[PDB]
């Protein structure tokens, strides 16, 4: 079929300082690329990092060098680890993945705050 | 899909390695639904069409660089990109085991690899050959009682003409050039290779001379092949030869003759040569109204270098003549020689294909054309120890091919751009480094291709009015190319 | 009386399927300088040692007819190799050697084959005389590139070159034995071959007649003087054998019987081997070029044994003995089995200085080695212990 | 699904110019060549004309160099023949058909090919006394 997938993009929320897991919930054909997005007050959402099922993974210039991100395709769970207290910035977190043509399906996403 | 197996031979890229039973593939273009973005990219470090996708956001208020996107606007249209063939290419194919040949031809026509369009088929013995021959060597015979095709002409390039067109999705259209004469019609042998016709239009001579396309083409056109187009002749002045003597054979007996012939739908084009000179050459052919009725497009060449100006000859030429179309005849290699000949994965020589092919489009010309196909790994075999480079290398005693950065370079242009698709017009905010060129597909689906010739990431945003912004970013030493719907 | 080749019966049960193996070695020969052989030097040469195989051996195609007095059949042999007995791994080792292809390429232009096509070739694609390569490549086969080039032109050229190409597993052609009934001197005599009565090659015609047996097998009674002809598949003639002194092995008696001194010498009717006149090379060589299609090629026997003194002076390396250089055939009188035996050879290759091709160089006239052979057959205790009751 | 509409088919008193016309909707005519093509029962296929969207061309069979003279109508994207002398046989199905490449009959690598042509159309004959 053109397309295969209901809405799903159950997003687990972990707070603080720890391991974000973000896992696909219902039924799905083929999956091509996911990714998290990340907004803040008076501005836009922006792109910190994403994974190509079969490929390489990006990073963002300002970002770079901080994070670490890991994938697991046998559960289709991806774990994005924060180091304890290294991000001094903070704002919403978002989960993207364009599951299934093709279509985005954007997700419910949390919150947190690291301020002085 | 298949991935590719990388091999370094010592310089700033690498190459593929093919054999048999194994080789590397695509997949078709895809268009995804409303509200994504299709993006694919290559670079240096190792990556080659790698598939990615993304949203198109709402609102954007960050300032930078912004491209803006104008659809009301049409300039040109585009025919196709192509190559030619010649001795030493049919030559060097089909010494290898069957499976090896098929392979090859797979993949430079079928949909598993890029699109090819255009095929150049010399008339007659080309530099790249080992003996030199012509189809009439009987002296003193005015009419042409004796014309005869060669045993290289019916079992090295015939076949591969007839098999080429098997594996095919799009149409495939030929051409034609000749190079020289046979040496008694040269009523002087002034030098070896080219000479003169001493005369004036009219006499038996130069009559004898323009029955050779006639009978080249109702002598060719009996396995079920019939052409599009014809030229006048390859580097007309012998380096050392006047634009006044061409328009009077044009103008005398070459036209008359065509058109009373039963072929009658094949055009002609007017010069093969350099662009330097093009202001002038046009201004005494052209003026002339007998020599007007014929002529239906002009030919010109590159040489890959841009110091000539191209504002000066190329962009002035179309104010006072409308109406008359540009084609680029052949991405004549310098071939200097004073370098290495052939040079295995070096990133520096791709550059060059993609500046001209980006600069070209720009002043109204449509349509390109290459060289050669296949060469041996020292240079091909030529008779006057000449040698050049070519996208993809042949080895016999290993049985093996490969492949060149050139080729993904080439590939980028002419997978994507089918035949038939207008130029829109985009407009930047401030002066950049990048290279940029906006189509629009018949449909109303849109293209962008995107170049960079430097070591510095910039951040870039596309805004288009229908559907929204998107924003992205390019790497040093790379290059992308983006494909969305609209509704 | 009790030998006959009737169904049912011991002489069929071992003329079927053979019941004792064979064994079989090369050795080979090294170049030590190739520049100075442009100009003027003499050649010096080094010798590698053995690589040992197995061989089985099966008769099939039956077929019974003449009222039992005659019978045909043909024989498949296949080789295995065998590590412990080389000297080391085939595939990792590299000899030196010519180039013979484009020798045999150069040699048809000269006699009007396709002239122009091979003297075009050759200026194109440039090509050299000396070449590396590895020891299963040559000995089995291997991909060149001229003969690839002009199989475009004549589809009947093949593109593979091997000293023994398409050799594993192959039989050689028919052939036709008289079964012995009418008399007993007949026995497993060639007589049909091919529907060939003689060869054709040699003007003589005497010289061009088959004779003897096979070899592997030989009448029931022998005496202790006669001759006894042969005939061999690898050279294209026929040969004979005479007796030398007696023998005792294993508590049987046998006679040793020994190649002649004189099966090739210059004398009178040895001249329908010299072609195309009465003009011959020398004495101890041969000349096989018609049987081998157009390659130029010299057998003798090993280290130039057995010939003049000019041919052991040119080349150096060369040292000749007569004990490791010989043939000997045991053969029991009562039965006519054999039990101990050696074959030995060589090839050799003719090279000359040529004006239009510049390849050669200035190289003077001589004849070059390139390899011999080895065979051996001996017998075990439990034959011997069970023949000793039935003989 | 798109409707190739023919009319104008029919006989007219000797004298006289006949005139053909193929309607299309559906779709933008801008973007597609369309090609009256010809057939006879018991004969090889065969063209008649050829125009190009993309760029004006008149490309023509051999049997008539001048006689015939196409003609579009972008207001009504309708396109039209016209007719000059009568042929003694002209008696054959005129069909109007549709393309994805400009005239592939009359400029292409294989000698009369027929593969490309697609969403065909019913056909129109007339007789004309030879
Ligand atoms: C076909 O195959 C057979 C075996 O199936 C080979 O026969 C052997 O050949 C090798 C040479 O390749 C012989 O090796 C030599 O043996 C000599 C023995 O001599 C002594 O023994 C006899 C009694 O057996 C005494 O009468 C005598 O006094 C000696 O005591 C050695 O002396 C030789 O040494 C010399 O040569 C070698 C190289 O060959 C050098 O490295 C030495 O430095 C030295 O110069 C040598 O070892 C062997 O003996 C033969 N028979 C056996 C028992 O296997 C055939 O040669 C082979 N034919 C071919 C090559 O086509
Ligand atoms: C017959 O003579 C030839 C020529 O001497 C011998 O071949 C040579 O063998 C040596 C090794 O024994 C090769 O040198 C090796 O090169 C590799 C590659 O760099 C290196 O890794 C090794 O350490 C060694 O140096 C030599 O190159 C080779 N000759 C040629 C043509 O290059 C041959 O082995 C002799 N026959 C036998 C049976 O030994
Ligand atoms: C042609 O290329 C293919 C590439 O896959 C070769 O296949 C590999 O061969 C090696 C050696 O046998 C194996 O170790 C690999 O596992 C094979 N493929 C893979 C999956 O990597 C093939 O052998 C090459 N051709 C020849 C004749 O060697
Ligand atoms: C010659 O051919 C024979 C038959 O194919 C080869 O013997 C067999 O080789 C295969 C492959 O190694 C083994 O699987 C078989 O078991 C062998 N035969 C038997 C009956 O065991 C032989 O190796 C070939 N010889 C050479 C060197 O080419
Ligand atoms: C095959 O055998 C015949 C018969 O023995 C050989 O013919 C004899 O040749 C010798 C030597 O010239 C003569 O002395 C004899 O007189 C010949 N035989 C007769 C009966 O006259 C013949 O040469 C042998 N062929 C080969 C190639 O060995
Ligand atoms: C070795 O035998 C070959 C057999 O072909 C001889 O080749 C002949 O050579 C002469 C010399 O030009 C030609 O005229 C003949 O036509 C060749 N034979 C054939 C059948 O083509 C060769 O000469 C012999 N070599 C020696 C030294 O005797
Ligand atoms: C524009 O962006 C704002 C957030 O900055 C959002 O609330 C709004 O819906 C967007 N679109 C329009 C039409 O204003
Ligand atoms: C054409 O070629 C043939 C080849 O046999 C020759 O006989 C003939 O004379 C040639 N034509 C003329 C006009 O000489
Ligand atoms: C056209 O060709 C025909 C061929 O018979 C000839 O009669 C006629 O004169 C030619 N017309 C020209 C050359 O103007
Ligand atoms: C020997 O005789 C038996 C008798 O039936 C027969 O089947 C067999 O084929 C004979 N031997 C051969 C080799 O044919
Ligand atoms: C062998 O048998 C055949 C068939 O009966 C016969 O023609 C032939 O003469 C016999 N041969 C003898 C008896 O030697
Ligand atoms: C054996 O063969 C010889 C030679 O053909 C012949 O003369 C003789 O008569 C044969 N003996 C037989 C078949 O009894
Ligand atoms: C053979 O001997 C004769 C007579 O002595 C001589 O003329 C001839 O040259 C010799 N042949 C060889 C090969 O030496």
């Amino acid at each position: 079929q053109v397309q295969l997938v209901e809405s799903g993009g159950g997003l687990v929320q972990p707070g603080g300082s720890l391991r974000l897991s973000c896992a696909a919930s219902g039924s799905i054909f083929s999956i091509n690329t996911m990714g998290w997005y990340r907004q803040a007050p008076g501005k836009e959402r922006e792109m910190v990092a994403y994974i190509i099922t079969f490929g390489s993974t990006n990073y963002a210039d300002s970002v770079k060098g901080r994070f670490t991100i890991s994938g697991d395709n046998a559960n289709n769970t991806m774990w994005l680890q924060m180091n304890s207290l290294k991000p001094e910035d903070t704002a919403v977190y978002y989960c993207y993945a364009a599951i299934r043509t093709y279509t985005s399906y954007w997700g419910q996403g949390t919150q947190v705050t690291v301020p002085p | 899909a298949r991935p590719c197996i990388p091999k370094s031979f010592g310089y700033s890229s690498v190459v593929c390695v093919c054999n048999a039973t194994y080789c590397d593939s695509f997949d078709p273009p895809t268009f995804p639904a409303l509200g994504t973005f299709s993006r694919y990219e290559s670079t240096r470090s190792g990556r080659r069409m790698e598939l990615s996708m993304g949203p198109i956001q709402a609102n954007h208020t960050g300032t930078g660089l912004l491209l803006t996107l104008q659809p009301e606007q049409k300039f040109q249209k585009v025919k196709g990109f192509g190559g030619a063939m010649t001795d030493a290419a049919a030559l060097n194919i089909l010494a290898l085991s069957p499976p090896a040949q098929n392979l090859l031809l797979k993949s430079y026509f079928s949909e598993e690899g890029i699109g090819y369009n255009i095929i150049r088929v010399p008339m007659a013995s080309c530099d790249f050959s080992i003996r030199t021959y012509t189809y009439a060597d009987t002296p003193d015979d005015f009419q042409l009682h004796n014309f005869s095709l060669p045993e290289e002409d019916t079992k090295l390039k015939i076949p591969l003409i007839h098999r080429a067109l098997q594996l095919a999705q799009r149409p495939v259209s030929l051409l034609a050039s000749p190079w020289t004469s046979p040496t008694w019609l040269k009523t002087n042998g002034a030098v070896n290779g080219k000479g003169s016709l001493k005369g004036q239009p009219g006499d038996i001579y130069h009559q004898t001379w323009a029955r050779y396309f006639v009978k080249f083409l109702d002598a060719y056109a009996e396995h079920k092949l019939q052409f599009w187009a014809v030229t006048a002749e390859n580097e007309p002045s012998a380096g050392l030869f006047t634009p006044e003597h061409q328009r009077d054979f044009i103008a005398r007996d070459l036209g008359p003759t065509l058109a009373n012939s039963t072929h009658h739908n094949v055009r002609l084009l007017m010069l093969d040569d350099q662009r330097l000179l093009l202001p002038h050459w046009a201004k005494v052919v052209l003026t002339d109204p007998e020599a007007a009725k014929y002529v239906h497009g002009i030919a010109v060449h590159w040489y890959l270098d841009f110091l000539a100006p191209a504002k000066a000859t190329l962009g002035e030429t179309h104010r006072l003549f409308p109406n008359t179309m540009l084609f680029a005849s052949e991405a004549c290699v310098g071939s200097k020689f004073w370098e290495q000949s052939v040079r295995l994965g070096s990133w520096d020589r791709g550059m060059q294909y993609s500046h001209s092919i980006i600069t070209n489009l720009l002043y109204h010309v449509v349509g390109w054309t290459d060289w050669n196909l296949a060469l041996n790994p020292e240079g091909g075999p030529n008779w006057v120890r000449n040698f050049v480079d070519s996208p993809i290398i042949v080895d016999i005693t290993k049985d093996t091919f490969y492949k060149q950065p050139m080729f993904y370079h080439l590939g980028h242009f002419s997978k994507f751009i089918p035949e038939g698709s207008q130029r829109v017009g985009l407009v930047a905010s401030q002066k950049n480094d990048l290279d940029a060129v906006a189509l629009m597909h018949p449909d109303g689906s849109a293209v962008v291709v995107v170049l960079n010739r430097s070591s510095k990431d910039v951040p870039l945003t596309i805004k288009d009015p229908a559907v929204g912004f998107l924003e992205t970013i390019s790497p040093g030493y790379s290059i992308h190319t983006y494909l969305w719907r609209r509704q | 009386k009790k030998i006959v080749l009737r169904n049912g019966t011991e002489a069929f049960d071992s003329w079927e399927k053979p019941p004792l193996p064979v064994y079989t070695q090369f050795y080979f020969f090294n170049v030590t300088n190739p520049e100075e052989i442009l100009r003027g030097e003499t050649p010096r040469v080094e010798e590698v040692g053995p690589y040992t195989y197995r061989e089985l051996r099966n008769k099939a195609n039956i077929q019974f007819g003449d009222n039992g007095t005659t019978i045909s059949a043909v024989s498949n042999k296949a080789y295995v190799f065998e590590r412990d007995q080389s000297v080391g791994d085939p595939k990792i080792d590299l000899i030196r050697t010519l180039n013979i292809p484009v020798l045999t390429v150069i040699e048809w232009s000269q006699v009007h084959f396709l002239r122009e096509i091979i003297e075009a070739m050759l200026k194109a694609y440039q090509q050299k005389l000396f070449v590396t390569h590895t020891v299963d490549e040559l000995l089995w086969g291997y991909k060149d590139e001229i003969l690839s080039l002009i199989h475009v032109f004549r589809p009947d050229i093949s593109p593979y070159f091997g000293l023994f190409y398409e050799k594993n597993g192959t039989n050689d052609g028919d052939y036709v034995f008289l079964t012995g009934e009418d008399s007993y001197l007949n026995f497993t005599k060639i007589v049909e071959w091919n529907g060939k009565t003689s060869l054709d090659w040699w003007i003589t015609d005497k010289c061009n007649m088959i004779n003897g047996t096979d070899g592997d097998s030989f009448h029931p009674l022998i005496t202790k003087d006669e001759v006894l002809y042969v005939f061999p598949s690898d050279f294209c003639r026929s040969v004979y054998i005479t007796f030398s002194d007696y023998e005792s092995v294993q508590g049987l008696p046998a006679f040793r019987y020994k190649v002649p001194a004189e099966i090739l010498a210059n004398t009178s009717d040895n001249a329908g081997f010299c072609i195309p006149e009465g003009n011959c090379l020398g004495s101890g060589v041969l000349n096989v070029s018609i049987c081998k299609n157009g390659a130029p090629i010299i057998m003798s026997f090993p280290h130039f044994y057995q010939a003049d003194e000019r041919f052991v002076s040119a080349i150096e390396g060369m040292h000749p003995n007569q004990e490791d250089h010989e043939t000997f055939v045991d053969i029991n009188p009562l039965t006519g089995i054999i039990l101990k035996a050696a074959k030995r050879f060589q090839i050799n290759i003719y090279v000359k200085k040529l004006d239009d091709f510049v390849e050669t160089g200035d190289i003077r006239t001589m004849v070059f080695p390139v390899m011999y052979l080895n065979e051996s057959v001996h017998i075990d205790k439990e034959t011997a212990s069970r023949l000793k009751s039935m003989i | 699904q798109v409707q190739l509409v023919e009319s104008g088919g029919g006989l007219v008193q000797p004298g006289g110019s006949l005139r053909l016309s193929c309607a299309a909707s559906g779709f933008t005519l801008d973007y597609y060549a369309i090609g009256w093509f010809r057939q006879a029962p018991g004969k090889e296929r065969e063209g008649v004309s050829c125009i190009s969207s993309s760029d004006g061309s008149t490309y023509y069979a051999d049997s008539a160099k001048g006689r015939f003279t196409i003609s579009r109508d972008n207001a009504k994207n309708t396109v039209y023949l016209q007719m000059n002398s009568l042929k003694p046989e002209d008696t054959a199905v005129y069909y109007c058909a549709t393309d994805r490449g400009q005239c592939t009959y009359y400029s292409s690598g294989y000698y009369r090919d027929l593969r490309w042509y697609d969403y065909w159309g019913q056909g129109t004959q007339v007789t004309v006394p030879p």
